[PDB]
């Protein structure tokens, strides 16, 4: 249902969770919650070279 | 010690093995299998002849057996007679069922006098409020969706309701 | 326009979308900027709909198992939602949602074109009909009948 | 140090708020909240008639669907002594052999989704979806609600029920031992079952535990036995039990007695007077006129249903067991027609006593594989 | 002499965007809506085919539908089983806990009314609209296991019929008021010990 | 801790809460403050809930001698839930009035 | 460098034309009765002919084609 | 999950070679035309399965 197949799906999801209203809760703050992921993400991005 | 160690640490991989490789090709059978599963939402279940869906009203049915509380879990409907004196029994006036505070008993269906109180099946109940389900007479009927006779439904039988093998 | 091109002449058609609503609200999008605010219906349980669009109706409240007569006289929904409505409105966008198949009164077609009155005498109503995969309109009132 | 295990509860029965301690990984004292769903029936259940009171039962009982209609027809029918033909005991003894199976399912499945079986899922609602049919065919809309009336049962279930068995009759059987070959296949579906959560029979007895989890530990204490129900026990069975008693013998006990439910059905089937219902059915029109058939024998009803009848002082108890536990309604035998005082003895709130004296010095995983092997559902409990 | 009338449009709802800032929400919303993910909730006389929902007889994750046992994740949550007066005080919270588009829906006759809990019991809750904003109310105890995708199926309109501007109805204020109390406290009752 | 009757409309916050956010989601929970219906069920002009806020003191200094239980957060929040039901009925507050999607936990306007 | 432009035009538009959208009727032809490696044909495919295969994905335009003057 | 596997294809497998060794891929036709895009979709070809 999301076209023919899900070709279309996986990036359908993508958009979807690009705005989803990112919560930042109260204990602990941008001091390291945006730069837990960010290590993670560089970690395996980097590997392709 | 160690040789009992050097002669079963390949029988606890042999072991392993014997079941992981088995396990595998047993579920290749099921990866690759030849069954299909429910198809698209145009493609209902088969229904049988004892369920129950939307019940039915009438005016010509019920003779005012009035039993309409008298059977459902919460003796849900109203009664209303009114003053009548035509020999001795007071009209059918005041009525609204609603399906929000009925949980399918509609027991009446057994015991009412003439056929009045049915069954049916559907469901698009598109409720964007409780207060808008009063289901008086006629329009219950409204021919519904009636499975065989649309356009784009082939429905094979179930399980239980197709052939042996 | 393209809706616009079959609602503001018009003022009576039906809409038959594939059975998915995923392609048709694009177009409801569009009609909140000429005048037109929206009234979704789901048209099933009401008796006859001229006083349920005319005429002060008693809709019967959801009883409580008890309680002999109680019936709140609730009010019709077209000449209050326009005293709600601005001087700067051109139509009451309405849709008749169950319209269809493919003391109660069957809102049949003979109803629909008693409802296709009120857009012109006195609401801009739309039928709501499953069809095929490419999203149609067509004027009810032809099929009425 | 302490957090709770979740009101959302990531497992199969609903929502258990599990408070427990915690040293980093391991937990020392865990403790259950319960009492969130209540259905209060103790209470509306002076304020009503049978009838009225009839589809209420299977409401706050959807995992067994059927185990709660066997003591609520037994106070209206089987106190009164208002006579149930042995043909429609038949009937119900084929209801209640299902009912066997539609507990073992809706355990085992969700209990092979908690073990570590993570496939099997969706395997074993394919094997059920047949069942809906049966149970949607039979009398009701889908757990086929209302199928016991007063005078006997709401009417004989049709010709394509009975006789129509076959398919997942010999179906199921042919499929259980896939389940058996695949447990002690992977032993790491074992590894982690084995040797968790042990219980002995004494305390088994002492706690007041029941059900196939008590079974398996030799006490064979099954009371599909010790009662003549309905006179149902002209069939032939298998006790089935084990000699452990904990998780995986839990798993033992669970598997190794559905194969006696269709067994029992296939007694039924050639058994009942009546047989299959087209048997019945195209019997009844050759002797229309007196036979044993439409006799005490080969009647759905015998005597009118109606909201109207009176009682006596008689206050009776019946312990009828599920394959999940026990269960019993007492009530004070009143001289009117609803009586003064209503009581249920479910298993659930007859099987967590032990909850919290059986997680003992364990890991949070130990707390998961306990709770889905002990064959736990709430609805039952808060009644 | 109407009794409790609705309140006037204050804005004239006058306005208009252009295509190329528009059609991006509006793709957006569509995405929105044809990736939602179920959040995990059962309790009682209406929830167990909830289950059936992922097998094959009826199967909703055909599209897309992922079941996320997690609050603050997922947008879509099922409040199907009889709710009762606890189980609330912590239920609220998990709609207080998830992303702005969640679009809450109903299931169960027994959560729009308390169907076969509604004669005399200090327990269930009467609706659950009287707990949370939610949009469609679903029938059936048992719910019909086809009529939950068909509420979906009609739900999935409602994001559709939104555009850009609508994407400042999320935002919130505080009518935080300023009032102390004067009694006693009472401490902690679920002791976890045994 | 903070165990509060929140239901809709009516959150009775046993903590004090009365910044952006709480910082601990109880602050101690020492003021007991309250939030009227974020989800703008009924649309606020000061004057309207000034008289709420008046028998606010009625509710928590006239009538209050038991200790801190949700007791007595009902025996708040039942007067709250027809306080509300009376200003209505009377024509002082309406509904909502948005584009959300409009529900009528009391039913559909009436003809008095 | 005349005669240059058909060829390499050919075979880079059947490169991305015939494919994209016979291969939505080769799975939907069959997708349960398939074999143990069956599923790998097309599914490979998937990428090789990508440069219109996703032009024939649900990219598939509907916009409202103004009409012929 | 997608550079593990292409890490042990790429060291345990033949990166990008053919079943058959991938210099014999040339030698065996005694010439060649225009192998560059071919041997560039085919070494994503006989990589990536």
């Amino acid at each position: 249902y999301a076209g023919p197949l899900g070709l279309l799906q996986a990036i359908a999801d993508g958009t979807k969770l690009l705005f989803k209203e990112d919560i930042l809760p109260s204990r602990g703050d941008i001091s390291l919650f945006s730069i837990g992921p960010s290590i993670a993400v560089i970690s395996v991005l980097l590997s392709f070279l | 010690p160690m040789v009992t160690g050097f002669m079963s640490y390949g029988q606890q991989t042999i072991r392993a093995t014997r079941y992981i490789g088995q396990s595998f090709i047993t579920t290749l059978s099921h990866t690759n299998r030849l069954p299909i599963t429910i198809h698209y939402p145009y493609e209902k279940s088969i229904t049988p002849e004892r369920f129950r869906g939307r019940i039915h009203f009438e005016f010509d049915k019920c003779i005012a057996c009035e039993v309409c509380v008298r059977v459902c879990p919460i003796d849900l409907p109203v009664v209303d007679w009114r003053f009548e004196k035509d020999i001795k029994r007071k009209q059918l006036l005041n009525y609204s069922i609603d399906f929000g505070v009925c949980i399918f008993c509609g027991n009446c269906v057994e015991y009412c006098p003439t056929s009045c109180l049915s069954m049916t099946e559907e469901y698009e109940l598109s409720t964007y409020d409780r207060h808008e389900l009063n289901y008086n007479q006629i329009a219950l009927s409204r021919l519904p969706i009636s499975i065989m006779g649309d356009y784009t439904i082939q429905t094979i039988r179930n399980s239980s309701e197709s052939k042996i093998n | 326009g393209r809706w616009l091109d079959d609602v503001e002449k018009h003022k009576a058609l039906a809409i038959y979308p594939p059975h998915e609503g995923g392609y048709e609200g694009r177009y409801l999008n569009r009609l909140r900027y000429q005048g037109y605010y929206f009234l979704d219906l789901s048209a099933r349980g009401l008796g006859d709909p001229e006083s349920t669009l005319t005429k002060i109706h008693p809709v019967c409240p959801p009883s409580l198992g008890r309680q002999p007569v109680a019936r709140w006289y609730f009010p019709p929904e077209v000449d209050y939602r326009l005293s709600l409505l601005h001087p700067d409105a051109k139509g009451l966008i309405v849709w008749v949602y169950e319209a269809k198949v493919s003391r109660l009164q069957v809102l049949s077609k003979a109803e629909l074109q008693f409802l296709a009155m009120l857009p012109d005498l006195r609401v801009r109503v739309i039928a709501e009909c499953g069809n095929w995969r490419k999203f149609i309109w067509k004027p009810l009132k032809q099929i009425s009948g | 140090m302490i957090v709770n295990m979740g009101p959302q509860h990531p497992s199969m029965h609903g929502v258990l708020r599990l408070i427990v301690t915690l040293d980093g990984e391991d937990v020392i004292d865990c403790e259950p909240i319960l009492g969130y769903l209540h259905r209060g029936m103790e209470k509306i259940a002076e304020n009503r008639t049978i009838i009225q009171y009839l589809p209420y039962v299977t409401r706050w009982d959807y995992l067994a669907t059927m185990f709660t209609e066997a003591i609520t027809v037994n106070a209206p029918e089987f106190l009164e002594n208002i006579q149930i033909p042995q043909r429609a005991s038949y009937i119900r003894v084929i209801m209640l052999e299902l009912s066997r199976i539609a507990s073992h399912l809706l355990w085992l499945g969700p209990f092979m989704a908690d073990l570590g079986a993570q496939t099997p899922f969706f395997y074993i609602f394919r094997e059920r979806e047949l069942i809906y049919d049966l149970f949607e065919a039979a009398t009701g809309m889908r757990m086929m609600h209302n199928y016991f009336r007063i005078g006997g049962v709401a009417a004989d279930l049709p010709y394509g029920w009975i006789d129509k068995c076959l398919d997942f009759c010999d179906y199921f059987l042919r499929g259980v031992v896939e389940y058996q070959q695949l447990i002690t296949q992977n032993p790491i579906f074992l590894e982690r079952v084995e040797g968790v959560g042990f219980i002995s029979g004494e305390e088994a007895v002492n706690w007041g535990l029941s059900g196939p989890m008590l079974r398996a530990s030799g006490i064979q204490w099954d009371l599909r036995k010790v009662d003549p129900y309905e006179s149902y026990n002209q069939f032939d069975w298998k006790v089935q039990w084990q000699k452990e008693g904990d998780s995986l013998a839990r798993y033992l006990v669970r598997v190794g007695e559905m194969s006696e439910s269709i067994k029992i059905i296939q007694q039924a089937i050639e058994k009942i007077p009546g047989g299959p219902y087209e048997n019945l059915e195209v019997r009844r029109f050759k002797k229309e006129k007196n036979s044993e058939w439409n006799d005490f024998e080969y009647k759905f009803l015998g005597k009118k249903p109606s909201p109207n009848f009176e009682l006596s002082r008689q206050e009776l108890y019946v312990r009828v067991e599920a394959p999940k536990g026990e269960l019993g309604i007492y009530l004070v035998g009143d001289d009117s027609l609803f009586p003064w005082r209503w009581k249920i003895r479910p298993p659930g709130f007859i099987n967590l006593q032990i909850l919290p004296q059986l997680v003992k010095k364990m890991k949070l995983a130990d707390i998961m594989t306990i709770l889905g092997s002990i064959d736990i559902i709430m609805g039952e409990v808060d009644r | 002499t109407v009794m409790n009338l609705i309140e006037f449009p204050l804005l004239d709802q006058t306005s208009s965007n252009s295509v190329i800032s528009t059609t991006l929400n509006d793709l957006s919303n569509w995405s929105r809506l044809s990736s939602l993910w179920p959040l995990l909730y059962g309790t009682s006389c209406c929830f167990i085919e909830f289950a059936s929902l992922i097998g094959s007889r009826f199967d909703f994750d055909r599209y897309g539908l992922v079941p996320r046992s997690s609050p603050r994740q997922a947008d879509l949550i099922l409040t199907a089983g009889t709710v009762t007066m606890k189980m609330a005080p912590s239920l609220v919270r998990l709609y207080e806990q998830m992303p702005e588009p969640k679009y809450v829906i109903a299931m169960g006759a027994c959560t729009i009314t308390g169907g076969m809990f509604s004669t005399d019991s200090y327990s269930t809750v009467r609706g659950v609209d009287k707990l949370i904003p939610v949009d469609v109310y679903l029938p059936g105890c048992p719910p019909k296991p086809e009529a939950v995708i068909d509420a979906l199926t009609k739900l999935r309109k409602k994001i559709s019929r939104e555009i850009v501007e609508d994407r400042t109805l999320s935002q919130n204020k505080k009518r935080c008021f300023t009032t102390s109390h004067k009694l006693y406290v009472r401490r902690s009752t679920h002791t976890g010990t045994y | 801790q903070w165990l509060s009757c929140t239901t809709r409309h009516v959150r009775i916050y046993a903590a004090y809460i009365d910044p952006e956010t709480n910082a601990f989601d109880q602050t101690q929970t020492d003021k007991l403050t309250l939030m009227l219906d974020p989800t703008e069920e009924f649309v606020w002009t000061d004057e309207t809930c000034q008289m709420v806020y008046n028998e606010f003191q009625d509710l928590v200094d006239h009538y209050e001698g038991a200790p801190l239980s949700e007791y007595t957060l009902r025996l708040i929040g039942s007067d709250l839930e027809h306080y509300i039901r009376k200003l209505l009925y009377d024509g002082e507050i309406k509904y909502n009035m948005r584009s959300r999607v409009l529900n009528f936990s009391m039913g559909k306007p009436r003809v008095k | 460098i005349l005669g240059i432009l058909p060829p390499v035009a050919a075979i880079a538009f059947f490169y991305l034309f015939v494919a994209p959208p016979i291969i939505m009727n080769w799975m939907r032809l069959r997708w349960f009765k398939r074999k143990f490696i069956e599923t790998y044909l097309q599914f490979m495919f998937t990428y090789l002919f990508f440069p219109g295969l996703m032009l024939w994905a649900p990219f598939v335009n509907f916009r409202k084609f103004p009409r012929d003057k | 999950l997608l550079v593990s596997s292409l890490f042990v294809t790429v060291l345990y497998l033949g990166g990008w070679n053919f079943s058959i060794p991938y210099i014999s891929f040339f030698d065996f036709f005694q010439m060649n035309k225009a192998v560059g895009i071919l041997e560039m979709t085919m070494g994503i070809f006989i990589t990536l399965t």
